[PDB]
Order: structure tokens, then C-alpha cells, then sequence
């Protein structure tokens, strides 16, 4: 059973913060993941705390594994974010693989993150990005897939769960028709792995992206997850040490997946405090704390809901609530929050044609979770109705 | 003496009216009120006319900058904001850079008549992305001539 | 004058026993960095502070400082020319692919060192074999060091980009580097330095010395892992192609094409790790206050000092270059791998094995060394137990 | 062909380890032990899965027709070179199921060598290990 106030005291952030409201753009971080760092960091040189670290460091791409129910620990590849984790994917499988006139699918609520490698690998091999749009309830048309799939179909990119609507379309169906056309699926789990972590094996996912900073975790750090027999069809990513297993200067072999595809020293202390994360997090019911996150969010749309010219751009009552107001511009609304002890964001939340989509050039949007609090709702009830009084 | 995208800032509204305006507010609130009030005054810049001016873009707000030497030998600014409150903050920059030269841009300490005014220090506006980047752009454009 | 003790004490990892001698694999933290990461990871990113008004501002003071704490380490003529990356490795991995394999035509040639550390062979490899170019060795002198002599020998119409090292992880060696580069630039050639060491005790003024790219990881100076540099001259930069694609590095995309921001943005897709940045800010500006002239010169007397007496043991053999900071060796019919785990034991760390460096310690004759790296935190008291500890590894090994 | 398991038994090991309380005999007396382990010519080091670490490490097998495996390996490094010769001495002579019944590292707890086999995993004595794992499968 979920105890907010129990998962609330382990962030010290949050006497500082006062109202955070900005947990889609990157999470406040437990003692744990602190303390790990602060001791990987100080460590006496040349037992105790030092066997603790190695064990964090050697576990966490099994972790890794048990968050997301990956088969093994070696179907887990550590980058620098979700940004790298799929950039990896287009170039070094798609890539070789992608004739001229081959499609790429990409959904319009597609972050930058999961479109931009695509226009790119595009760009490089002749195949041509085809959208994906949504249907009436702001999903990604999954119903649509069949008539958009054609025989030059290859890879279908979706996101998990969009960082504007917190939307998350039926991914169970996209996969199985992009399978049935005999393609490999991009899943953007930056958003869905903090909220509703994948089952890889039960979603048949082929590769599963996420960043550590909005999972509680280190910056610099990222996760992603391939099945073991896309891995070992990779090329190689970055060259360089430890990817490799011999060298000369007439050519170099390589380390099987994941080293294969981990050139250079590994973000140790990224690692580990990910590691931290994770182990801390799995002391939670995450179904428990994500339904206590979004009836905070309900509450508080509830609430603007009142307020005249307030629109919503939620979907399946998220964790994270888009919104903007008839005739006031997203900038001095985020403007005024902050002055009001209020952190929440503005902006395109780097989803442009998703906005345009929706007909805007921004919106505001404050995100719940589960170490936010019914206060937080009044406290940003009471900031709108401040802000809008100098505004309208 | 007409000039690209006009503006009243420099000519018609002064530091003057501005210490008149901006002096009696001792309260946060009511200085963004003033300001909001005040970027009413610059006229609104047609997407065509943007194109002529540097984007100096951020994540929140699109604010547009642009400049060019007058008949008179001085510098002629001009710009936009989506925003309201930094079109306000646009509307006291342009007021302090407005019909001067090069040499005077680069003897006048950046943004001091927002401390003038009680603006700077006081409002987190004035001291975000977007105002900073302005202030770059002007000592860029001024080094540039 | 430079206080060793004074730049000991700032450094919690060695507050209880242990001698360290592996700073040219990784090195120690000071108080600054530890407490700069532990802040950032303590403290709303947003921007509303109710408590802690001062230390989030020191947080972004230091962040938007970072580029410049690093322009001024190098000489860099401006603070955009400083671009972040994960690592010295994928700085060169992307000068390697978003700069040369654009304008890399087949039979062209990559003139890379043979003792380049992987981190600036592999890449040239790949993109060699991406274009249809060539990697050309440019072989070690008398000295141990790549002999910047022959390059007029290896130098032809069909040499684009030199590949060396400013300074070896194995031998401590540098090249004499403003020569290279005068040939090199004699040529229209474009030089990746590799300066992973050299940033670290001998950092490159690169102005002066003219370099087109310069690369260097912050860990192994006093900094956070997973953050490391990427030095370009501001024509270059602007020349590169965009690396990964993504947020950040775009201005506007729709499903027809996107455009780009200027470098170094350009350049660094996605969410930075910005804990790393600001770590390594805070060891630029706490390495300032010190010397670096003086405290290699003490680094670099330790390992003579170590050396010296180590000589004194049969079978000892050196393959330190240039009286480094660096001492790489061996002794005759011992393995390294015994040697590194006794030794561990004895309660000093060190490294084995191959150091990255394969084509190094195949023109060495070796399959591998022990390397001891001196640091301007380790002791007159971390020579004798070094010594020590072999000896009595040596004993157990006879 | 190597005495591990049969001139060499976890009996006459015990006698040996057992009764050592400081890790530099410990380590003494691996050092010794490894010098029985013949060294692993060029012609079956080829029959044999290689494992680069640090350290080069060998590991080959043969299978009897009863299912009794004898094992053969190498370590250039002497301080694994023991410790493989005993995990040979638990090994040897083993049935895959025999293998999977046990717990191979028992014979190092054993002998009071923990410490010893914990400073060696990350240069031959992990993969060594999966290794033995691996032919029993
Ligand atoms: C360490 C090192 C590198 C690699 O740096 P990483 O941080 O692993 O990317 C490259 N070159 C030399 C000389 C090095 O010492
Ligand atoms: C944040 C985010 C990303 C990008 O992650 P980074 O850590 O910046 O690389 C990608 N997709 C979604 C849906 C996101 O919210």
C-alpha cells in the first residue's frame, strides 16, 4: 500500500522547490541515488562502502532487466539519454538496412528524439518518413497503421507515452501489424518508463528507449533495451576502447553486444547512481504511486477547468496536464508561477508538429508525481488565479 | 526620418517617461502590470517583417531583434515578443539603445536602466535567457558597425 | 609556490589509507566537485529556490560559467568553440564522422600514430572503411615518441587529416606537436589531438599551438564521469555536419526536413548531463588556483624518485618517455596480471594489461606493462610503499 | 592431461590450504600449487575457448562416453593459474549433472580461499567459471 508521505520524505529537494511541478522535464532525486553518488565520488582510495558500490555497478543492467522484464542483463546498453539510445538505433541498424524508396513510420506525437534520427537516416539512405497521425482522442491512429503499412514499410517509431499528453497509444496492436509487415519497432519508454514501464517480452518490443534524469536518476545516463539478436545485428556505434577486442592497423574485431556497442569509459558514476535509483524505486508499488500522481493532476484540471478559456490537451486522465488560456501567452503564465513559488514549463516541449497538430505554438504544462501533493494543487490554483488577474 | 518597423521608444517615450511611469511602483506585481501595459505601444511585427530581424530564440518565448543605421548617423533597433511581459522589457531595452551611436552603445553598461527603473534585480523576467541574449545582440550589433 | 599537502587535503578519497597510483586511468575528486554534485543532485533545476537562494545560484553560475572555465585551460579564442560529449572517445568519433567522412574521397590517407590510445585509431578505421581511405602509421623515433621527422616522408597529395596524440597513457611521451602541425597545415591536412593525458598535466594552449581539433575527458581531470571535451575551431565547427539529431541541436523540424542551431549547439543533441558539466566547471575553477607547471613537476619528481629505485630490482624495465608523471614497466619473467592483483593486495592500486594502446605495446615487444600515474595529491610516502609492495610481490613471485 | 582430481584431490588440498590463516601463504601456496599444471601447448590451446581479460586465460573439455568430462585449460598469469588448478581439482572428472548439482566454488570456501578467488574474478576466474556452465549445457 502507497504512502505519499513516505515516498515524499526521501527527496530533499523539496524544502527548496516549493512547488514542483516540472517532474516531464526531469525528476527530483531520492537520498539514495545522493548518496550513492556522493560516495562513488569520495571513496577511499586504493572495504564496506567500496563492495556496496561494485555490487550497485555490477547489478544495475540487471535492474535495468527487471524494470522492463528483459529476458537478460546483456539486452541492456547503457548511452547517454534516450537522444543517443535511438540515434543508435537508426545508424546502426537501420541504416545499413534501408534502401532507397524504403518508409519509415513516425507518429506526429512524436518528441524530437524519436523523429530528427529518422529524417536524418532518411536523408542518408533515400527511404522517406511517412506520419502517423492522431485519431480524436490525440493518440497516434494505431487503427490507421494497416492502410498507412505498405510493402516498403521497414520501421515503425512511436513513442510509449507522449511528454505533452501523457497520452499512450495502443502499442500491443501497432506492434503486432508492424510485425505482420515484417518490421522492427522504435518505442520511445522515456515518459512510459517512469510511468508505465514496459514489458518488453509481453509487448514483443524490439528496441525500448529511456533517459536516467526523468527516472528519479543521474543526468548523463540512458538506457536502451534490444532483443539480443537486433544487438548482435548492430554495427558497431562509437569506435574506440573496450568495444573492441582487437586492433591493429590493418582493421579491429569486436566485444559482442552490449560492449560492442559501448566505446570508451562508462558513465561510472551514472551507472551506479541509476543503479540506486532503480533499487530504491523497486520498494514501491508503481501502479499505486502513479495512480496517486494522477489524481493530483485530475484535481488540478478539475480545478483550471472552472476558470474561463481554459483548454486542456490531457489524454487518459496522464500524470502530466498540457493546458493553456484564451488570450494569455504561455510565457508570462510560466513567468508569473515562478514569481508565485510555482515551477511548472512552457514552450513547444520539443514536439513541434505535435503542437501544430493541435493548432499552438506552446502550451504550459505541469506534470504530477508521486511526491507532489493536494497543497501543490492549491498552491497552483491559487498562482493561475493570480497570474491570470494580471494578465486578462 | 521614417524608419523600418517604427516604434515610439527613444523619441516619443523617453527614460523620462519611463522614471515617471516606473518610479512610484514599489510592488513586483504591479511593475509586470506596467510592463505588460507598456509593450502595447510596440506596434506588432507581421510574419514577413520578422525574417529581417535576428531570431534570438529560447525555449518559452520568441523574441525577434533586428537594427540598422539611420540617416542621421544612429542606430535605428527594432523587434517583437510573442510574450507580453518581455515585449515590455523589449520596450524599455529599445528605449535606452534607441538613436544612439556605435561608440555610446559600447560606454553604456548593459541593461542599466532597468536598475534605474527598479526592474532588474527585482523581476526574475529581467534577469531570464530572453532579456540576456537581447543585451548580447545589442553589444553585437553596435561591435559590428 | 605550489603546497602538496594543501592539494592532498582537498581530496576526501584519500583522507584513509591507501595509496593511489592510477590517476592516468581515473582520478580522485577534490571537496569542490564532490559538493558541486552533491548540491546539483540535492536541489530543484527549475526555477523557484525557497530555501537555498544562494547555493542554486552558485549550481547556474557554474554551469553557465563551464564553457569558459575550459576555454580558458586551453587558450580557446571563445567559450562557443567548446563543445560537450560523453568522453575524449566520442569527441574524436565525432570529428571522425561528422567533419571527415563528408570530405574523405577513396585513396585518400589518415595519418594516426602508433601510439595512439584506440580512443584515436578505431574511429579512423571506420571511417576509412566508410570512404574507401586509408589509415597510415606514423611510426615511433629513437625516443619511444611518433617520429614527427618522418611526416614529410608520409605526407602525400592524397593526406587529409592527422590523427596524434599530445601525449601517451603508456609512455607519459609527447610528440614534439607544433611541428606535426606545421607539416600537417603545410599540406591543407586537419589534425585531431588526442589530449586525454596531455589536458592533464601538460594542457595545450591551443592558440598558440594551432591545433584544428582537441579532445580530453573530465574524469581524468579531477572531474564527474560521462562528460568530456570537444575543442574545434570555430570554422571547423561551423563545417561539421550535425552529430546525433534530436532536441536542443534543431531550430524547427516538421515532417519535410528540420534546420539546425549554430555549433557548439548544433552539435549536442538531447538533455546535456548537466551534473557532469557542472562537476567539471568545478574542477577547472578549483584546479586555477594551483600552478599546473609546479604540481606536474612534483607529480613528475615522485615517479622519478619511484623509477630510481625500482631500476635497483633485477629484471626492471622502464617504458617511461620524457621523465613523465607516467611510469609504465615491467620485470623480466613476471606476469603484470600477478603483479597488479599482489599489489592491490599490499594496499597500492595501479593498472595491467594493455592500456587501450595495442599497437603501442606490439612496437614495444610487450603483450602488456604495470603502470603506476603519479598525481600531484600522492606522497614521497606512496614511492616507498610502491616499492615496498613490489618488493615483496617480487618475493612471492620468484 | 593434468593431476587435478586425481593426484590432486580436495583432501590433499585441504591439507595444504585449511591449516593457513595469512593470505600471503595463501597466495604462497596457489602460486605453488599452479606450477603442476602443465603448460598448455600450441596444437590444444586451438581445441580450447580462448578468453582475453589482463590476463589470457584457457578452457577446454572432452566429453566421455559415460559423460564423465575431463577438462583442460591455461592461465599466463600464475596466481589464476593456481586458482584454476582448483577449480580443476573440484571439476574434474564431473558429469554435467554432477556439475549442475554442485556448487563449484564450494571447494574454495573450503579451503579458506574466498578472498583470493574474490581478487582474481574480474581476469579469468568469472569466465572460467561460465565457461564450466557452459559445457555442462
Ligand atoms: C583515457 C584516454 C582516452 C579515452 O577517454 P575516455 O574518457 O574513455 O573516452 C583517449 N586517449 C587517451 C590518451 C586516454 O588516456
Ligand atoms: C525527454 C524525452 C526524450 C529525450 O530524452 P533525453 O534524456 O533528452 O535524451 C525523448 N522522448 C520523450 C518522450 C521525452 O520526454
Amino acid at each position: 500500500v502507497f504512502n505519499p508521505a513516505q515516498f515524499r520524505a526521501q527527496f530533499p529537494a523539496l524544502q527548496d522547490a516549493g512547488v514542483y511541478l516540472d517532474s516531464a522535464a526531469t525528476a527530483l532525486k531520492p537520498e539514495a541515488v545522493v548518496e550513492a553518488t556522493q560516495q562513488f565520488y569520495s571513496l577511499s582510495a586504493g572495504f564496506a562502502e567500496a563492495q556496496r558500490l561494485t555490487a550497485r555497478y555490477e547489478a544495475a543492467r540487471e535492474k535495468v532487466a527487471q524494470l522492463l522484464n528483459a529476458p537478460d542483463d546483456k539486452t541492456i546498453v547503457w548511452t547517454r539519454g534516450t537522444t543517443e539510445s535511438i540515434n543508435m538505433v537508426a545508424q546502426c541498424y537501420a541504416r545499413p538496412r534501408l534502401q532507397p524508396g524504403d518508409e519509415i513510420i513516425v507518429s506526429v506525437a512524436e518528441h524530437h528524439a524519436n523523429l530528427v534520427p529518422w529524417l536524418m537516416v532518411a536523408q542518408q539512405t533515400g527511404a522517406k518518413v511517412v506520419k502517423l497521425p492522431l485519431n480524436a482522442q490525440r493518440l497516434p491512429d494505431v487503427d490507421l497503421l494497416p492502410e498507412l503499412i505498405t510493402p516498403r514499410s521497414r520501421i515503425l517509431a512511436l513513442g510509449q507515452m507522449s511528454n505533452v499528453t501523457g497520452g499512450c497509444p495502443d502499442l500491443a496492436r501497432a506492434i503486432t501489424f508492424a510485425h505482420s509487415a515484417g518490421m522492427v519497432v522504435m518505442v520511445d519508454g522515456a515518459q512510459g518508463a517512469v510511468h508505465f514501464p514496459a514489458d518488453v517480452q509481453q509487448l514483443d518490443i524490439d528496441f525500448y528507449a529511456f533517459s536516467g534524469h526523468k527516472l528519479y536518476g543521474p543526468t548523463g545516463i540512458g538506457v536502451l533495451y534490444g532483443k539480443s539478436e537486433l544487438l548482435e545485428a548492430m554495427s558497431p556505434w562509437l569506435g574506440g576502447g573496450k568495444m573492441v577486442h582487437e586492433v591493429s592497423f590493418d582493421g579491429f574485431t569486436t566485444q559482442s553486444a552490449p560492449w560492442k556497442l559501448e566505446a570508451g569509459t562508462p558513465n561510472v558514476a551514472g551507472v551506479i547512481g541509476l543503479s540506486a535509483a532503480l533499487e530504491w524505486l523497486a520498494d514501491y508499488d508503481i501502479n499505486q504511486a502513479e495512480s496517486w500522481s494522477r489524481s493530483l493532476a485530475t484535481l488540478a484540471e478539475d480545478a483550471l477547468a472552472k476558470r474561463p478559456g481554459f483548454r486542456s490537451f490531457r489524454c487518459q486522465d496522464s500524470s502530466l496536464l498540457a493546458f493553456d488560456f484564451a488570450g494569455v501567452h504561455h510565457s508570462d503564465m510560466v513567468t508569473l508561477l515562478a514569481e508565485y513559488g510555482i515551477a511548472l514549463r512552457a514552450g513547444q516541449h520539443c514536439a513541434q508538429p505535435l503542437l501544430a497538430e493541435l493548432g499552438v505554438t506552446g502550451t504550459l504544462r505541469a506534470s504530477f508525481a508521486p511526491y507532489n501533493t493536494k497543497s501543490d494543487v492549491d498552491a497552483l490554483v491559487n498562482a493561475v488565479d493570480r497570474a491570470l488577474e494580471l494578465l486578462v | 526620418n521614417p524608419q523600418f518597423a517604427g516604434h515610439p521608444f527613444g523619441t516619443t517615450v523617453t527614460a523620462e517617461t519611463l522614471r515617471n511611469t516606473f518610479a512610484p511602483l514599489t510592488q513586483w506585481e504591479d511593475k509586470y502590470r506596467q510592463l505588460i501595459m507598456l509593450g502595447k505601444q510596440l506596434p506588432a511585427l507581421p510574419d514577413e517583417l520578422k525574417a529581417q530581424a535576428k531570431e534570438i530564440a529560447g525555449c518559452e518565448n520568441r523574441v525577434w531583434l533586428g537594427y540598422t543605421v539611420a540617416e542621421n548617423g544612429k542606430m535605428h533597433f527594432f523587434g517583437d515578443s510573442e510574450g507580453r511581459i518581455v515585449r515590455g522589457l523589449l520596450a524599455v531595452l529599445l528605449t535606452a539603445v534607441e538613436g544612439k551611436t556605435a561608440a555610446e552603445l559600447q560606454a553604456q553598461s548593459p541593461l542599466a536602466l532597468f536598475d534605474e527603473l527598479g526592474l532588474r534585480a527585482q523581476l526574475s523576467a529581467s534577469r531570464s535567457q530572453g532579456l540576456n541574449a537581447l543585451s548580447e545582440a545589442i553589444i553585437a550589433a553596435a561591435k559590428q558597425v
